[PDB]
């Protein structure tokens, strides 16, 4: 799930501050005039329509980003294990972790075992799959890079150190209310949100 | 201690400074991170976590803590603060309602923010009970001594105080904390930037029409929307946050154990919990066939148990098995 | 325990810098920042500022922020003050000073700057000796007289220090454009002239030292 | 931007109790503004008593105590001593900077009077190998600290050529000064009898050389 990590807005008493497109992942902006900004001594702003607020917001990963986060995957079908016990005839033991592909040795123990490949290929991931803590869900994620705002994936981050990513939250601000200072952002709580 | 806009501050939009922003109602253990614009803590100085300084005037109030109120649908309880942030457990709540008493006034604020606590377990309850298993919640610590992230942390921006403006017998007069910087012209023309110790103003006459402003960044505050930036520059202060959220095991849920009924490869199963229940299973044949609902009246069901075995899930109590030939 | 010794007392010329050190004993420097206070010869006591003598960033306070600027040798547990373009009215008492406890708990001895334009004069260092009649009491004084100086300060000591006790030096004062300064000493009869009494004078500035042994009239 | 006012003298007795106070010109003085109290005594000699508002600095004696009386902060010396005689200032912090008061003087009954002593010194040799001679007189040890120094060449009171320093203050408490009579190698030759009279608390001393 994003956080709204609201950069503080510009408020310029007399006259317009025009905005850049900052390249924070998402970064909405929009200028705004026509404010009377109430801040702790009534307002502070000598002008009454000259006086102009400049909203800025961006997206960013939550704190639990790091640790409370889905994981999409491609998922292809890899190589199968097993740490097979055999109690071998008067041997007794052996409990060795071995693999599948018909060609694969185990030497442990004294006897050496060769397994497969199974015929039953069914990998019961699919293609695409989701990953949560520890609840798999092989769901057709959308990709990285295109999630549509309140559905799955409308933060989208590589990994967790990666700064750069793609939010599509339908971040929108709008101007705040009757001469006084806050940031109306206007957003889709996540679909991290939902999906939980 | 930052002072910012409080929504409904007990009347209505005042600027208080335990001005409530980022509450996350985001782990499971009935818990919720809060900031406060206030800085409690330390006092201003060096001592004692448990004291209390808010921003009254343009001056702190570092002080006892002594009467904190987090709370929500019902009061919450505090777990701990540190720096402007307060871990409180809490319940769920359409709201988040903060405040303490400086002893003169009640002083609260208050914000909008939906709050619920699923515990983590396909039990849903509203609440932690006492016993049932542990497993891997999300969860935010007690403690301080945290680096796992930081937030920026940058100056403050001017901030209003027409304390200052007073007159000087036919002139608006402007006077200085401490020698901070009173950024100062009205609309008339004179002074036009404001650098200075305790100025006059030749020109304009009305408190009504001046630049009553405060340059005061001896101090970073918190980076909250909030907040007017200070235009110069993106100063340092870079600073830690407290409440990461962890990887707890929370002592969690549990739900009452069921009623197993033999048929002919068919579990019949009365069934009766606490509260509602995601029941689930897995015919183990690769004709999956599996079922999931939330139980929380209870209920006679049934599971067409196949030859080779089914699973059974009742709640985050451990999955059974089952040998129906 | 905690002694925060200040350097000596400076002459300066408007337009020129100083640096006042402050030097710390007792503490653990570190966990401890450094106030910087003025002391205006009429005026009062003044907060310039705060240094956190962890990170080194310093607080000036308002008054102070331009001229001033607060640093610190922290490998030799120092703070100094630099004030630079000296102006005149910047005449006054500098004290360093601990900030604990919710206030600040020990001051140093202070750093006095008497910002004035002026050459450089050595002092004439004069003995003072009793009257060279009688002179019979239980003790006897004898006296020091620093005379006619440019700038200040000049130190005095007697016996190299080892003679303290007794002692009334007396501050310097401005007369004629040059300074003058004067010190008293007071021993039992018996010690002198039997024993040798040396008035100890420094000037930095000029870098004169002289050492005037008091010698009786006859 | 705020202004810390305090009393400007109190004068009180050995074993009474004294209050005095620290006013904030923006509000009442509250546990956040950590009112400290300082102590000068003569020599500029600073020594810090209480801070945040009620800590006593280690080595301050217990008669000196710190509270929030009303809406300003106050220091009680309870039993003061004559050794309490001093200037006391309050400081208040404000957020983000420190205000100092005004400071109060504060004077405790004790020290029984003392005389000066008096001596005058005649110009040195070596002085009057440069065309000048100065007579030293030095007053030590007197209090109350308040002196008259009058010179007085040939019988005449001389009116010319004298300086008298400012009584400063010894460590004891007590209080010393010196005047000096510059005369040329050659007034000095002329006149026959120096002397150098000091009034302390009525009684006059007289000390006088011949050359």
């Amino acid at each position: 799930k994003y956080k709204t990590k609201v950069p503080s807005p510009v408020v310029k008493c007399c006259g317009a501050t025009q905005c850049t497109s900052k390249p924070h992942p998402d970064y909405q902006c929009q200028v705004f005039t026509g404010v009377y900004p109430f801040m702790w001594g009534g307002a502070y702003c000598f002008c009454d329509t000259e006086n102009t607020q400049m909203s800025e917001a961006y997206v960013e990963r939550s704190e639990e980003c790091s640790i409370d986060h889905a994981k999409a995957y491609k998922v292809h079908t890899g190589t199968v294990q097993a740490m097979v016990n055999i109690t071998y005839g008067s041997v007794s033991w052996r409990s060795a972790d071995v693999y599948v592909n018909g060609e694969t040795p185990a030497k442990i123990g004294d006897a050496k075992l060769i397994i497969g490949p199974l015929s039953s290929a069914w990998s019961p991931f699919d293609n695409k799959v989701v990953v949560y803590g520890h609840e798999v869900y092989n769901y057709d994620f959308p990709e990285y890079g295109t999630g549509k705002a309140g559905s799955f994936g409308d933060l989208q981050s590589r990994t967790s150190t990666s700064n750069d990513l793609y939010a599509n939250t339908n971040l929108k601000l709008q101007r705040p209310q009757a001469g006084i200072v806050h940031t109306p952002f206007t957003q889709a709580p996540s679909g991290f949100e939902r999906w939980k | 201690p930052y002072i910012a806009d409080c929504p409904n501050c007990g009347h209505s939009r005042c600027d208080s400074p335990i001005a409530i922003e980022e509450v996350r109602g985001d782990a499971h253990a009935g818990v919720i991170r809060i900031q406060t614009s206030a800085m409690f803590g330390l006092k201003t100085d060096g001592v004692d976590l448990a004291y209390m300084s808010f921003m009254n005037g343009k001056t702190q109030k570092s002080i006892k803590i002594d009467n904190l109120h987090v709370r929500t649908s019902a009061p919450c309880s505090l777990v701990s603060h540190h720096g402007y942030y307060i871990l409180a457990q809490c319940p769920p709540g359409d709201t988040v309602t903060v405040g303490f008493h400086d002893g003169p006034n009640r002083h609260t604020c208050t914000v909008a923010h939906k709050v619920e606590f699923r515990p983590v377990g396909r039990e849903k309850y509203r609440h932690p009970p006492e016993h049932g298993v542990e497993l891997p919640c999300n969860r935010y610590t007690h403690k301080r001594a945290d680096q796992g992230h930081y937030v920026e942390m940058h100056q403050p921006g001017l901030v209003a105080d027409h304390s200052l403006l007073s007159i000087h017998s036919a002139k608006v007069k402007i006077t200085v904390p401490s020698g901070a910087q009173v950024k100062y012209y009205c609309k008339c023309p004179d002074v036009r930037e404001g650098i200075t110790s305790s100025d006059h103003t030749t020109t304009c006459t009305d408190v009504k029409q001046c630049r009553a402003y405060l340059i005061d960044n001896k101090k970073w505050v918190y980076n909250s929307g909030r907040l007017p930036r200070g235009e110069g520059d993106t100063f340092k202060g870079k600073l830690h946050v407290p409440f990461v959220p962890v990887k707890a095991k929370c002592i969690a849920t549990l739900a009452p154990e069921p009623l197993v009924e033999h048929k002919h490869r068919t579990l019949i199963l009365h069934l009766h919990p606490d509260h509602p229940t995601l029941l689930t299973t897995r015919s183990l044949g690769s004709d999956a066939n599996p079922t999931r609902q939330w139980i929380e009246r209870p209920t006679t069901v049934n599971f067409t148990v196949t030859g080779e075995g089914l699973e059974y899930t009742w709640g985050n109590h451990p999955p059974k098995r089952v040998w129906a030939q | 325990q905690i002694q925060l010794v200040q350097s000596g007392r400076e002459v300066k010329n408007p337009g020129e810098t100083v640096k006042i050190s402050c030097k710390a004993s007792g503490y653990t420097f570190t966990e401890y920042p450094m106030l910087w206070v003025k002391q205006a010869p009429g005026k009062g006591f003044r907060w310039m500022g705060l240094i956190y003598t962890n990170t080194g960033e310093p607080t000036y306070a308002e008054e102070f922020k331009g001229r001033f600027v607060f640093s610190l040798e922290i490998s030799a547990s120092t703070a100094y003050l630099q004030i630079n373009n000296l102006t005149n009215e910047d005449t006054a008492t500098y004290f360093c000073v601990r900030d604990y406890f919710i206030s600040l708990d020990y001051w140093g001895q202070g750093t006095t700057l008497t910002v004035s334009s002026a050459k450089t004069t050595a002092p004439s260092v004069y003995p003072l000796a009793p009257v060279c009649g009688g002179t019979t009491g239980s003790s006897v004084t004898l006296g020091c007289l620093v005379k006619g100086y440019f700038p200040e300060p000049v130190t005095l000591t007697w016996n190299s220090g080892s003679l303290s006790s007794g002692v009334h030096t007396f501050p310097a004062l401005l007369q004629s454009g040059l300074y003058t300064l004067s010190s008293s000493v007071t021993v039992t009869s018996n010690t002198w002239p039997s024993q040798t009494i040396t008035c100890n004078v420094a000037h930095p500035a000029s870098s004169t030292k002289v050492d005037k042994k008091i010698e009786s009239r006859r | 931007q705020a202004v810390v006012t305090q009393e400007s003298a109190l004068t009180t007795s050995p074993g009474e109790t004294v209050t005095l106070t620290c006013r904030s010109n923006i509000g009442a003085v509250t546990s956040s503004n950590c009112a400290n109290w300082v102590q000068e005594k003569p020599d500029h000699f600073f020594t810090g008593l209480i801070g945040d508002t009620n800590n006593r600095r280690s080595g301050v004696p217990a008669r000196f105590s710190g509270s929030l009386i009303g809406d300003k902060a106050a220091l009680t010396i309870t039993g003061a001593q004559t050794e309490d005689e001093a200037i006391y200032f309050c400081a208040l912090w404000y957020n983000n900077l420190w205000v100092f008061g005004g400071g109060t003087k504060l004077t405790v009954l004790g020290q029984p009077k003392s005389s000066p002593s008096v001596t005058l010194f005649p110009p040195s040799s070596e002085e009057l190998e440069t065309n000048k001679a100065t007579l030293v007189c030095t007053i030590t040890d007197f209090y109350p600290g308040v002196v008259t120094v009058d010179w007085k060449v040939d019988g005449t009171p001389v009116t010319q050529g004298m300086e008298t320093t400012q009584p400063s203050k010894q460590s004891n408490n007590k209080y010393m000064a010196s005047s000096y009579l510059t005369l040329t190698a050659r007034a000095w030759e002329r006149h026959s009898s120096y002397s150098c009279q000091v009034t302390h608390e009525g009684h006059t001393v007289e000390k006088s050389l011949s050359r």
